[PDB]
C-alpha cells in the first residue's frame, strides 16, 4: 500500500493538480433535499471545514477600494472624503478599526483579517445608534427647560 | 453654568443636599444637555462611591472639572442624520421610533408616542424630520 | 496456521495480476496510434473513512488521504504567495501547517506500519502485543497518538 | 462588544445541528447565561459552560449570504459554511460553490439543463473567477493552463461513495472532447465510459454503509497531440484493497 501511494503522489507531482469536493447531502436519493447531520459528517471528512479553519487565521476577506467606499460613504465625515477614492479609504479604515495587524493594502484590494468586515457592519449599526443619542440629549434639555 | 437657586429648587427639604440620582436633571435644569452616560461618567471619575446625596459645593467641583465636555452640550442649534440617503427629507415613523427607543439612551415608546401628537404623517408613513427636529427644539 | 495464510497469499496474488491483465488490455482499446505531446488526469479516489468500528482498512484509507492533503495544503501555499505577491504584500505573514509528523507516526521506521510489520515476522506475535509494543514506543512521546 | 442585543447566533440543536438565535439583552462580562428567541419566539435562556466561559458562534450579516465562495464571509466556521451552501442549494438550486481553489459539488439527485452545448460555450474561454461556479469551469482552467505552461494537469476529485465523483469525472471529459476539435472514430467518451462496468465488477464492492463503494484509485489520463486535440486515454489503477 505504502509503495502504491509513493507511485501515485510522483504522478501527481509531475502535474498542476486541480480540486473537486463532492459532498452527499441525504441518504435516501431525494431530489434537492439537504440533511444537516450528513451535510456537517460530509464536510469533515472531506477536509473541507479544517481547510477553512486554517484560511481563517490569515487575511481571508478581500475588498477592491471601489466595493469598500460605496458601502461605507455613510461612515466618513464629509471632510475626510479626497478625490483619489483608493487613499480615502486608506485614511477612513485607519479611525475606524485602530489595531493595524488587523488589515492590510494592495495594489488593487483591501485584506481583512476574520470577524473584521463584520465590525465594519457593526460600527455602521453602531453609527446610527450613537447618532440617537446626540438627538435625544438635546430634547431631554429641552423639555427639562419646559418644565 | 452654576446656579445656587436652580440647586435650590432640587433641594426640597433644605437639607442642603440633593439625591446624586437627581444629578441628571439638576445639570438640564441649570442649562446644559449632557447624556446619561457623561452623567455616570462625571459621579464615577469621583469616590462619590458611596454618597447617597451631593451637595452644592460637590456639584460646583464637578461642573469645574467637567465644564468643557459640559458647555459642549450647549453648542449644537443644528441635526443632521445619516438616516435618509436619497436625501428627500422624509423618514418613516418606524425608522424615527426605532432610532429613538432602540438606538443609545433609549427613550420609552410613551415618550415617543408623546412626540408623534400632532405631527403629521403622510399616505407613505413618512414624516419630514425637518420640521419634526424644530418643533421639538424650538419650543 | 501457515497453510491457510499462504492459501489466501495465492488468492490474493492471482486476482491482483488478473485485474492488472484486465487495466491493460482495458487500456489497449483507448490508446491512440498518434504521438502524445501532454495530459490531462482525472483521478477519481476516496476521502477520510470513519465507521464506529475502524480497522487497517480505514487506517490505509486515512493514511493515502494524508499524502493527498499534504500536496494540496502546498499547493495552496503556493497559490497564496503568487495572489499576494500580484498585490505586493509582505509574503511572510501566512503560515504553513504542516501535516509531515502525522505522515511521518504511519509510516517512518518505529512508526506504526514498521511495528506492524515487525510483529508479523514474530512466530509468537498477536495483536495484543503488537498494541503494547505501539503504547511503549509511542504513548506520551508524541502528541498525535492516544489510548 | 459584539454579543449586543438583536444581534444572532448559532446555538447547537439535536434535529438541525445548529439553530438560530437572537439577543433578547446584551452581554455583560462575566454573566453566566444569554437570553435568546428561536422559530417560534422569545423562550429560552443559554447556559455558558463555566470552565470555559466560551460564547456561541456568531453568524453573518445578511449582505454577505448566498455568495458564491465561501472566504467572502467573515465569519468563517462550520454553522456559517453549513448555512451558507444550504441556502444556495435549496432556495436557489445552485449546486456549485468555490472554496477558494476548491470546488464543492452537492448531488442534486435531480437532472439538470446545465450541461447542453450552449453552456459549454459560454464557459469556452472565459477564466474561472468571471464565470458561475461549475465543472466545466474547472476544465476550461485546466485546458488552459496546459498549453500556458507546457504542462499536464490533474484533475482531483474526491468525496464519499456516491457524493457523485463518476458524474463529474463524466462531465469534465465532455468538455475536453467537444472544445478540442473531435476525433472521428475515436469519439474516446464513449469508450471509457462502457470501460467504468468492467471497473465496478472487479474494483468496487458492498461495505456497511454503501451499496456500492470504490476501494481503489482510479486515474484516466486524457492524451493530447501537440495541436491540442483528443487522440486517446490512458488508464492507471492504485490502493487496492487486497
Amino acid at each position: 500500500f505504502r509503495n502504491s501511494l509513493h507511485l501515485l503522489m510522483e504522478t501527481l507531482n509531475a502535474t498542476t493538480p486541480h480540486y473537486v469536493r463532492c459532498i452527499k447531502p441525504n441518504d435516501f436519493k431525494f431530489p434537492f433535499t439537504f440533511d444537516e447531520k450528513r451535510a456537517v459528517q460530509q464536510l469533515r471528512a472531506c477536509g473541507v471545514l479544517e481547510t477553512i479553519r486554517i484560511s481563517a487565521a490569515g487575511f481571508p476577506s478581500r475588498w477592491t477600494y471601489q466595493e469598500f467606499f460605496s458601502r461605507y460613504r455613510v461612515l466618513m465625515k464629509q471632510k475626510d472624503v479626497l478625490s483619489d477614492r483608493k487613499q480615502t479609504c486608506k485614511n477612513v479604515l485607519e479611525k475606524l478599526i485602530l489595531d493595524k495587524d488587523k488589515y492590510q493594502f494592495g495594489k488593487t484590494k483591501i485584506f481583512f483579517r476574520a470577524g473584521q468586515v463584520a465590525y465594519l457592519e457593526k460600527i455602521r449599526a453602531d453609527k446610527l445608534r450613537a447618532a440617537c443619542i446626540r438627538i435625544q440629549k438635546t430634547i431631554r434639555g429641552w423639555l427639562m427647560r419646559k418644565k | 453654568a452654576e446656579f445656587k437657586e436652580a440647586f435650590s429648587l432640587f433641594d426640597k427639604d433644605g437639607d442642603g443636599t440633593i439625591t446624586t440620582k437627581e444629578l441628571g436633571t439638576v445639570m438640564r435644569s441649570l442649562g446644559q444637555n449632557p447624556t446619561e452616560a457623561e452623567l455616570q461618567d462625571m459621579i464615577n471619575e469621583v469616590d462619590a462611591d458611596g454618597n447617597g446625596t451631593i451637595d452644592f459645593p460637590e456639584f460646583l467641583t464637578m461642573m469645574a472639572r467637567k465644564m468643557k465636555d459640559t458647555d459642549s452640550e450647549e453648542e449644537i442649534r443644528e441635526a443632521f442624520r445619516v438616516f435618509d440617503k436619497d436625501g428627500n427629507g422624509y423618514i418613516s415613523a418606524a425608522e424615527l421610533r426605532h432610532v429613538m427607543t432602540n438606538l443609545g439612551e433609549k427613550l420609552t415608546d410613551e415618550e415617543v408616542d408623546e412626540m408623534i401628537r400632532e405631527a403629521d404623517i403622510d399616505g407613505d408613513g413618512q414624516v419630514n424630520y425637518e420640521e419634526f427636529v424644530q418643533m421639538m427644539t424650538a419650543k | 496456521l501457515h497453510a491457510i495464510n499462504a492459501r489466501d497469499a495465492l488468492a490474493k496474488h492471482i486476482y491482483a495480476n488478473l485485474f492488472n491483465w484486465i487495466v491493460d488490455h482495458v487500456n489497449k482499446a483507448l490508446h491512440s496510434t498518434v504521438k502524445q505531446h501532454s495530459f490531462i488526469g482525472v483521478l477519481d479516489i476516496y476521502g477520510f473513512e470513519t465507521f464506529e468500528i475502524n480497522s487497517f482498512e480505514q487506517f490505509c484509507i486515512n493514511y493515502a488521504n494524508e499524502k493527498l492533503q499534504q500536496q494540496f495544503n502546498m499547493h495552496v501555499f503556493k497559490l497564496e504567495q503568487e495572489e499576494y505577491m500580484k498585490e505586493q504584500i509582505p509574503w511572510t505573514l501566512i503560515d504553513f501547517y504542516d501535516n509531515q509528523p502525522c505522515i511521518n507516526l504511519i509510516e517512518a521506521k518505529m512508526g506504526v506500519l514498521d511495528l506492524l510489520d515487525e510483529e508479523c515476522k514474530m512466530p509468537k506475535g498477536s495483536d495484543d502485543t503488537w498494541a503494547q509494543k505501539l503504547y511503549n514506543t509511542h504513548l506520551n512521546k508524541c502528541a498525535l497518538f492516544e489510548k | 462588544e459584539l454579543y449586543t442585543k438583536y444581534a444572532r447566533v448559532w446555538i447547537p440543536d439535536p434535529e438541525e445541528v445548529w439553530k438560530s438565535a437572537e439577543l433578547l439583552k446584551d452581554y455583560k462580562p462575566g454573566d453566566k447565561v444569554l437570553q435568546l428567541r428561536l422559530e417560534e419566539g422569545k423562550d429560552l435562556e443559554y447556559c455558558l459552560d463555566p470552565k470555559t466561559k466560551e460564547l456561541p458562534p456568531l453568524r453573518n450579516p445578511d449582505i454577505l449570504v448566498g455568495e458564491n465562495d465561501l472566504t467572502a464571509l467573515s465569519y468563517l466556521h462550520e454553522p456559517a459554511v453549513l448555512h451558507n451552501l444550504k441556502v444556495r442549494f435549496i432556495d436557489s438550486k445552485l449546486i456549485y460553490t468555490y472554496c477558494g481553489i476548491v470546488l464543492v459539488a452537492i448531488n442534486p439527485y435531480e437532472q439538470l439543463p446545465i450541461y447542453g452545448e450552449d453552456i459549454i460555450n459560454a464557459y469556452s474561454g472565459q477564466n474561472m473567477g468571471d464565470m458561475d461556479p461549475h465543472i466545466f469551469a474547472v476544465a476550461e482552467e485546466a485546458y488552459k493552463q496546459m498549453a500556458r505552461d507546457e504542462r499536464n494537469q490533474s484533475i482531483i476529485v474526491s468525496g464519499e461513495s456516491g457524493a457523485g465523483k463518476t458524474v463529474s469525472a463524466k462531465y469534465a471529459m465532455r468538455y475536453f472532447a467537444t472544445v478540442s476539435g473531435s476525433a472521428s472514430e475515436a469519439n474516446v467518451e464513449e469508450k471509457v465510459l462502457a470501460s467504468n462496468p468492467i471497473m465496478e465488477s472487479i474494483g468496487n464492492a458492498k461495505t456497511t454503509r454503501n451499496d456500492n463503494s470504490s476501494r481503489f484509485g482510479k486515474y484516466i489520463e486524457i492524451g493530447f497531440d501537440k495541436r491540442y486535440r483528443i487522440i486517446g486515454a490512458n488508464m492507471r489503477t492504485y490502493l487496492l484493497e487486497k
